[PDB]
């Protein structure tokens, strides 16, 4: 085409973008695969606006213009599940398809002529970036309740969507609107507007990005000095991340403190897969902050607290979960509950817990093993930010990006699917918990240990039971003479007491 | 710039022919095409052997380009048989061995006329002495526009078979048996022989 035309095209696009972000409520149950095609185009156009690739010309010189499979550079992960769940050798249609090079990968350089479209008249680039960062959460609510499952290739689509939109999102420069929204305050932000969020605030701090980030604001109609000023005081480093996460703490625990005593969960009032990716990246971008700020050496007198009720609600909840999957009746319910309160095999200190959990005839023991088998060793590892990650400009964004791949993977899963997501999320935290309890001077014992001692011998938290068990071993005793051994055993003989007296029926 | 265009020839000159220098030397062939037919008396030697080398390693061993290079040099040759002129550095029986060779197996050329080919292709002087996006486009276009036969005329020997076919389908398309029997009909020592006949 023509400039005229392609410039028409464009704006089409941008048109078609924004109109259709309008109605997100009725987009938070529906599959986004057109939605994943259109962005997938969108970002071809901004890589390639200008001139046309070579392999372009081979690949439609040989799929088409040769006399009579075809080539393409589809996406290597999301084919690899696709290609794992077809199992037998086949992979006849390709549906899960890229356009641009691998090539590119490496850091992807926009096109001059595609941003000065976009900073112009025609198109209106705030509304574009506001339509771009709430489209986000296209398929937040397909996963929630009619007990139907979640066939593979709605979770490769939704896979394939988001790590389309997360690509194109690095790529669009500021818009000076977010830039105001996020400078000299942070309100009223959603799960989309804080992922986006660590994101940024990790990438505009040591990567050189502000240069790019000023001189694209020099664009679109902001001097320098503005720019100067805005990029000074948007950015000042380790309160601000902790403020941000201590925010959002504390309105995941006011939207959970809803539910509280001891009763059974169901399965529709557990959080979303998005709530929990993102309260994931928080507390890893937590955890990488605090890690660098005390290796390089008051902020988390309240994190302490936040982080324990964060613990013992998710505790509750993937007790729930496991609960709830096992039609069963609600006393018997509660009376398995009683059981497995006490169950668990990973601490030596208890002796019933394996013999109670094992002379149960079926119900309990087909499931616990299924479930108790759902690893986790996909995810990063311990440390793999400071070895592994630590080459690249910015670990935290690399680890960011490295646990957000092994969450979406869990989609694919079709008896358990949310099991790993609940295990990796708990060890994480607990983990943070220890790291911060080492470097806390202040520290409250008892509530530390009467929200940590129910993890040890949980049978539906034994992944975990090691970690609280080093975390608390080297605080509150050596666990063979000190009063650590005689808690255990109290704590025993109350669920002894709990399990004779309550449900003797 | 032409230095750059029989770089490869004068690579070649020592061993075989690459692979990977054939499709810029026909893109080279096909670009100057409005000019090898119109030139300069002093010029002219060097173009006839450049020619000569394409042509050689040509037949030595995508097909679109290569037929329309092959009828370029056709072309050339065959009004080169018509006119020849005395400052010609190939003689009419060389360029009559080089179209049967396009047409055939490459037996006809032999390495003692190469060096001194090669020795003219330095010692003449250049007329602009010796002594990756565009192609590819190109070749799109040239595909596009038209269609290669191919299955209506082991591999080694088809290929071979297509692209003699190709070659004397050129041959044929500029009509070069007419000029062939005049040239031959119109010798200079056959004259006495023919008018003795009659």
């Amino acid at each position: 085409f023509t400039e005229t035309g392609r410039r028409a095209i464009l704006s089409l696009f941008v048109q078609i973008i924004q109109e259709l972000s309008v109605n997100m409520d009725a987009q938070m149950r529906f599959v986004p695969l057109i939605l994943a095609r259109l962005l997938l185009i969108f970002d071809y156009l901004l890589h390639q606006y200008s001139k046309a690739p070579v392999y372009l010309f081979e690949q439609v010189q040989h799929n088409l213009l040769s006399p009579p499979t075809p080539l393409y550079h589809g996406f290597k992960e999301v084919e690899e599940n696709w290609s794992k769940h077809f199992s037998s050798d086949a992979v006849p249609h390709p549906r899960f398809y890229c356009v641009l090079s691998p090539e590119a990968s490496e850091d992807n350089r926009l096109d001059s002529v595609a941003c000065d479209v976009l900073f112009s008249k025609l198109v209106k680039y705030d509304e574009l970036y506001a339509a771009l960062t709430a489209l986000l959460a296209a398929g937040s609510q397909l996963d929630t309740k009619e007990n139907k499952n979640v066939t593979a290739l709605e979770a490769c689509a939704l896979q394939y969507y988001f790590l389309i939109l997360w690509r194109i999102l690095g790529i669009l420069p500021p818009s000076k609107t977010y830039i105001n929204q996020l400078s000299m305050n942070s309100p009223e932000m959603s799960e989309c507007d804080i992922l986006h969020t660590l994101r940024w605030s990790s990438r505009l701090r040591i990567s050189s990005y502000v240069n790019w980030i000023k001189d694209h604001l020099i664009k679109q109609g902001m001097k320098a000095e503005h720019a100067s000023s805005l990029l000074e005081l948007a950015s000042t480093s380790v309160k601000y991340d902790v403020e941000i996460v201590e925010e959002y703490f504390a309105r995941q625990i006011s939207s959970f403190c809803s539910i509280d005593c001891t009763t059974i969960l169901q399965l529709h009032e557990i959080p979303s897969l998005q709530s929990i990716y993102t309260l994931d990246a928080a507390i890893s971008k937590v955890q990488v902050s605090l890690d660098e700020h005390f290796s390089k050496m008051e902020i988390t007198k309240n994190l302490l607290p936040a982080t324990l009720q964060l613990i013992d609600t998710y505790a509750s909840f993937t007790r729930a979960y496991l609960l709830q999957n096992f039609k069963p009746s609600k006393e018997k319910l509660q009376g398995f509950a009683a059981v497995l309160a006490i169950g668990s095999s990973r601490c030596k200190a208890n002796t019933l817990g394996p013999t109670l959990v094992q002379n149960l005839p079926s119900s309990v023991q087909t499931v616990c093993e299924s479930w108790n088998n759902i690893n986790t060793n996909e995810f990063p590892n311990i440390g793999s930010w400071r070895n592994a990650f630590a080459n690249d400009t910015i670990p935290s964004e690399s680890y960011i990006s490295a646990v957000q791949a092994a969450h979406l993977g869990t989609l694919c899963s079709q008896s358990l699917p949310l099991a790993a997501s609940l295990k990796h999320t708990l060890l994480s935290l607990v983990r943070l918990t220890g790291d911060l309890i080492v470097w806390s001077d202040e520290m409250n014992p008892p509530q530390v240990i009467r929200t940590l001692l129910p993890l040890l011998l949980e049978s539906s938290t034994e992944s975990v039971a090691e970690i609280s068990s080093n975390s608390l071993e080297r605080i509150l005793g050596p666990a063979e003479s000190d009063e650590f051994l005689a808690r255990v055993y109290e704590k025993l003989i109350t669920g002894c007491y709990n399990i004779l007296a309550n449900h003797a029926d | 710039g032409w230095e750059v265009a029989v770089r490869p020839l004068l690579s070649a000159s020592y061993s075989a022919f690459e692979m990977k220098e054939l499709p810029q030397l026909v893109a080279s062939v096909i670009e100057s095409e409005s000019e090898i037919l119109h030139h300069e008396k002093q010029y002219e030697p060097f173009y006839s052997s450049f020619v000569a080398l394409s042509t050689h390693y040509i037949t030595t061993v995508q097909l679109q380009s290569v037929a329309a290079a092959c009828k370029v040099l056709i072309e050339f040759s065959l009004l080169r048989l018509e006119n020849p002129d005395e400052a010609c550095a190939v003689s009419q029986k060389h360029l009559i061995l080089l179209i049967k060779g396009l047409c055939t197996g490459c037996s006809r050329l032999d390495r003692t006329e190469i060096i001194t080919f090669t020795a003219m292709m330095k010692s003449a002087k250049l007329p602009q002495t010796l002594s990756r996006q565009k192609e590819v486009q190109m070749n799109f276009l040239n595909q596009l526009t038209s269609v290669f036969n191919p299955r209506t005329v082991a591999s080694a020997i088809k290929t071979k078979n297509v692209f003699i076919a190709q070659n004397v389908a050129s041959l044929q398309e500029l009509g070069g048996s007419e000029k062939l029997l005049r040239v031959c009909l119109n010798l200079p020592y056959f004259l006495r022989y023919i008018n003795r006949f009659q």
